[PDB]
């Protein structure tokens, strides 16, 4: 008439240049996975955090940046971003007593500027000893609206947008640690990136018919790099909520969800009508493009309470791989 | 001596000693231990579901006086915000049963109800709790009565910083270096954060007798609470409070006029009920106002024709408005019964009722039951019983009217259900006692309604979600007299309730289809014991939850595994009778053997905690 468990440990090894799954999980439940994909030998390994630390990995579950050979893990809804060995999956350091972090970048081995929401400052922290450094202030910006995500380098300057509750474009000199310029662009921009061709990449979300913010038809948006200015707009009518714009190794090619995954190519002039996929019967939440040979997978939800999958597609459309994942898969980093 | 209201249903009734053992006892905790049903409850003063015969929450109706408690919005009740003491009989009726006096309650129904007291003169009672975890339990009691009144006033205050103390074997923090390397992990212990919590009960009655067979009565319960969100377990890093303040008033008047053969009844009631909801750190992050404002009126007939014919009839009608902002909306809801029961023999006895509702501007279909029962043997009363019925549940007002994704063209749940029981009793003078019954159940439920993902970009129910609910439950009661000081009883109920989901495969490959539903436990038992030696009083309480699944695909799972949950607590009760005063002592020991258990996913539990209490009763001239 008892009770146990805990956890042990068990040995990792990453065996290929896998695919990290980065599952978001459910919204106050603590039920965060992160999960790993070798695209050669098809095999997948889900709860790759849980197994090689008996710790869970957080709640919300957003994004993984790896660098060198050192991966960081960004948990949303508690506050701390990871960082994990990328052959044995295992802890090697974290930072705690953020807000809300969403995205790292890394400006270099020193600074890495990290974004929140319902915040207005943006974490400057030390990556080598795991300790806030300053705050970045965010003008015309405040807590019941806070938003930063993706951040995009240029020479000297960062790109971010603002997505929850905002409609601008923050440019950040990483000198000086100040924004210098601002653009307004369509309510809740989603995601932003970068091309070859030197023009900024994002899209508007439309957002929750009836949000206090507003309700609006969702568009596309280029923005010119060395001129930091609004250079061509598309508009997407006023149903659905496109989200994850993503690119190709080589940067040339558009990949967004909106339904129908769009594969169209940079420096066009107009929206192909044909879809790159036909959005079957489910909902679609995550998207990435493999930058060695340029796979396509797209990351289903289904229907947010039992194990997503992802569709792995080559660059032509065959089907190639289906595998499953933890609950609401949400995003993608390549070892 | 069966009641002839009571032909071919299978209820359960909770005793006096039943609720009246402890004053942080909520309904959660009552329904937890001393029944088969699964009470999704992940520990004290918090957010308490209960899911019963296999259905959701919104399945279990729930009568305070005859007028319906359900959250309009929401149409599932918190059970942890009923105190035990302000509730004085309360009964539960399984499935078929429901239909006696409620509409769309596909799972059951809880009736609740206080009883009018027989106390002469004046009198009081004060209790205080003194427990572990800096926590502190009242409750003050105020009654008069002369012949012709019966003037009562009740007030529980309970509050707790309830900050106690887990080990995380979901965290772990780590011992850094002197260049910040790692040096050693560890499962760190600490305590829980954001969990202060405290709330105001009142209850005021006033009941008056003729003496010429009209009764009248007015009951006002007011309610304040002031209740924060408890933080996850593996919520680490920050400067915060988020709390959940509820404001409610539940008023009923009633009027009974008993006659020589026939008898009506007349209530009326108002509810008003207001829910903030706050979310701040160091400034106004959000915001939440609820209002609901709501009337209630009930007229009940019953005439019997002979002591073998019974006739009822009734007619119920409520009305909430809801103003919620921080949006217009309201619903009347009328519901007519007819009942008719006949009893040809000594050992045969049918019943019928029909049900009329109508919910706001759609007519549900007519609602049949069927109840019959039959006597096997008087040898050792073995009893048996059977029960059909089709019933319909209307779709909650947020479903109708959310306004980014209210559908008000949705279509009633139905549901078929028959079942069929056995029951004997077979005590012995002064010896033993025992008595117990096992019932088959089966059901079908259609158009369940689910909300799902619009193309749009909102969500939208879209009924479809068949269920298949059966399974057996068995109760038994035992009590014995070891020797002339020494009494034992022993109270078991057992149940194995699978839920099946029947529906179409919504997308091409969902695991969920033939799976059992989440949060749902296959089996479940609980079992309770007392011994007493004179003053001294020993209780025993254990209840059992099988595997419950977080999600619908049953998947198996590292981070989602919730293992059979089994718990014990233990009181000792000792009774002092003194001059001008009773005191009587016990002190309970909850989770008696520390085991860092878990019911809820990621989200800490207390270990072994202590609670004292202390009882006066003033014992006047
Ligand atoms: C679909 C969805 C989701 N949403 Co919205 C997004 N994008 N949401 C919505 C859509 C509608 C939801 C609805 N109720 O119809 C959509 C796009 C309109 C929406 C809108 C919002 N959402 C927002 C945010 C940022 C979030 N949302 C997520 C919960 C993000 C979710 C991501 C996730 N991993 O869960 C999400 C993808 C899945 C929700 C779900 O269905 N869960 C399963 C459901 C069956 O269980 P549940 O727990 O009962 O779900 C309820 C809640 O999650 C609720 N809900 C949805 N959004 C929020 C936000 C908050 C603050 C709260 C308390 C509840 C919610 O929706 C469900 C009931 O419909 C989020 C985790 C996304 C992310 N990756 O950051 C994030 C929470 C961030 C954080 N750290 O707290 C918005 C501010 C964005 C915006 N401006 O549109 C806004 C919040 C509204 C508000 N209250 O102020």
């Amino acid at each position: 008439c008892m009770k146990w468990d805990y956890g042990k440990m068990e040995p990792f090894r990453a065996t290929g240049d896998g695919l990290f799954i980065m599952n978001e999980g459910n919204f106050q439940y603590g039920n965060a996975t992160l999960s790993y994909y070798d695209p050669e030998t098809k095999k997948v390994e889900n709860e790759i955090f849980y197994r090689a630390n008996a710790m869970k990995l957080g709640d919300v579950a957003q994004s993984m940046i790896v660098r060198d050979t050192i991966g960081w893990v960004v948990v949303n809804n508690s506050h701390v971003i990871f960082a994990i060995s990328t052959n044995t999956f295992k802890e090697v350091g974290r930072i705690t007593g953020l807000t809300s972090p969403r995205y790292i970048h890394f400006i270099s081995d020193e600074k890495a500027y990290i974004t929140q929401i319902w915040d207005y400052r943006i974490f400057i922290v030390n990556p080598k000893t795991y300790q806030i450094t300053g705050y970045i202030e965010c003008p015309d910006m405040t807590m019941e609206t806070g938003s930063t995500e993706q951040m995009v380098q240029y020479g000297k300057y960062v790109y971010v947008n603002c997505w929850s509750y905002q409609n601008r474009i923050l440019k950040i000199d990483t000198t000086t640690d100040k924004v210098v310029d601002q653009l307004t662009v369509g309510i809740q921009p989603t995601s932003l990136v970068m091309d070859k061709n030197f023009k900024m990449w994002t899209i508007t979300d439309g957002g929750y018919k009836g949000s206090p913010y507003g309700y609006e038809e969702p568009s596309l948006y280029r923005i010119d790099a060395e001129t930091f200015k609004i250079e061509k707009q598309f508009k997407f009518q006023l149903g659905d909520a496109p989200s994850e714009v993503q690119l190709n190794g080589a940067g040339d090619e558009l990949y967004w969800i909106n339904k129908d995954i769009w594969r169209m190519s940079v420096d066009e002039e107009r929206v192909p009508v044909r879809p790159f996929l036909k959005y079957r019967d489910t909902k679609y939440y995550g998207l990435t493009v493999s930058p060695k040979n340029g796979d396509v997978y797209v990351a289903d939800a289904i229907d947010y309470q039992q194990q997503g999958m992802i569709y792995r597609y080559t660059e032509d459309g065959e089907l190639v791989d289906e595998f499953y994942v933890g609950i609401i898969p949400g995003a993608f980093c390549w070892k | 001596k069966r009641p002839m209201k009571d032909i071919g249903v299978q209820q359960t009734r909770f005793d006096s000693l039943v609720l009246k053992e402890n004053i942080a006892l909520s309904m959660a905790d009552i329904l937890t231990f001393n029944s088969s049903i699964f009470v999704k409850s992940y520990g004290r003063a918090t957010l308490s579901t209960v899911s019963f015969r296999g259905t959701s929450a919104s399945h279990t109706q729930v009568t305070w006086n005859g007028m319906r408690i359900n959250n309009p919005m929401l149409g599932m009740t918190d059970f942890s915000m009923i105190p035990s003491y302000f509730i004085d009989d309360a009964s539960l009726l399984h499935g078929t049963s429901s239909v006696n006096m409620a509409g769309g309650g596909l799972g059951g129904l809880v009736k609740l109800s206080t009883v009018p007291a027989h106390q002469e003169g004046f009198g009081m009672q004060y209790v205080q709790g003194i427990g572990s975890f800096s926590t502190f339990d009242e409750f003050l009691q105020l009654k008069y009565g002369d012949k012709h009144w019966q003037i009562s006033t009740r007030a529980v205050y309970q509050s707790s910083p309830n900050d106690y103390k887990y080990r995380n074997h979901d965290k772990k923090e780590n011992i850094y270096d002197d260049k910040y390397n790692i040096i050693e992990q560890y499962y760190p212990i600490e305590r829980n954060r954001s969990g202060a919590y405290k709330d105001l009960h009142i209850l005021q009655e006033v009941y008056y007798n003729t003496g010429k067979g009209d009764r009248f009565g007015l009951n006002a319960w007011y309610t304040d609470s002031n209740r924060e969100l408890a933080l996850l377990t593996t919520d680490q890093g920050d400067d915060f409070e988020n709390r959940q303040r509820e404001h409610t008033l539940r008023s009923v008047l009633s009027w009974d006029h008993t006659r020589e053969n026939w008898k009506v009844s007349a209530r009326g009631g108002y509810v008003h009920t207001w829910l903030a909801y706050d979310y701040k750190r160091d400034a106004t992050m959000t915001r939440s106002r609820s209002k609901v404002n709501t009337f209630y009126g009930q007229l009940d007939g019953e005439y019997f024709f002979s002591d073998k014919l019974l006739l009822t009839a009734g007619v119920s009608a409520h009305q909430h408005l809801v103003n919620s902002l921080d949006f217009d909306k309201g619903r009347i809801e009328l519901s007519g019964n007819v009942s008719l029961k006949w009893q040809p023999v000594n050992r045969l006895g049918m019943s019928l009722v029909l049900r009329g509702e109508m919910f706001g501007t759609k007519w549900a279909p007519v609602i049949p039951a069927f109840f019959v029962d039959y006597v096997l043997s008087k040898r050792g009363n073995i009893m048996a019983k059977a029960s059909i019925t089709r019933n319909y549940r209307f779709p909650t007002l947020n479903d109708l009217y959310f306004l980014p994704g209210g559908n008000p063209a949705l279509n009633n749940e139905s549901g078929f259900t028959y079942e069929t029981g056995l029951s004997f009793s077979v005590d012995k003078d002064n010896v033993y006692t025992l008595s117990g019954s096992a019932s088959w159940f089966d059901q079908h439920i259609n158009d369940w309604i689910i909300w799902l993902p619009t193309s749009k970009g909102f969500y939208s129910p879209v009924n479809l979600k068949k269920v298949h609910a059966y399974g057996v439950e068995v109760q038994a009661d035992y009590a014995v007299a070891i020797d002339k000081a020494w009494k034992l009883g022993l109270n078991g109920t057992f149940a194995w309730t699978p839920s099946i989901n029947e529906g179409e495969p919504t997308s091409k490959a969902d695991q969920s289809v033939g799976k059992q539903l989440p949060y749902i436990p296959e089996y479940s038992a609980t079992l309770s014991g007392r011994l007493t030696y004179r003053s001294w009083g020993l209780l025993y309480k254990w209840c059992y939850y099988s595997e419950r699944y977080t999600m619908t695909s049953n998947a198996v799972s590292y981070t989602g595994h919730l293992p059979p949950y089994l718990m014990s607590n233990v009181t000792l009760e000792k009774g002092f009778s003194l001059r001008w005063a009773d005191l009587s002592l016990k002190g309970t020991v909850n989770n008696l053997f520390d085991e860092e258990y878990l019911s809820v996913l990621s989200r800490p539990m207390p270990g072994i905690n202590f609670e004292f209490f202390i009882g006066i009763t003033p014992k006047w001239g």
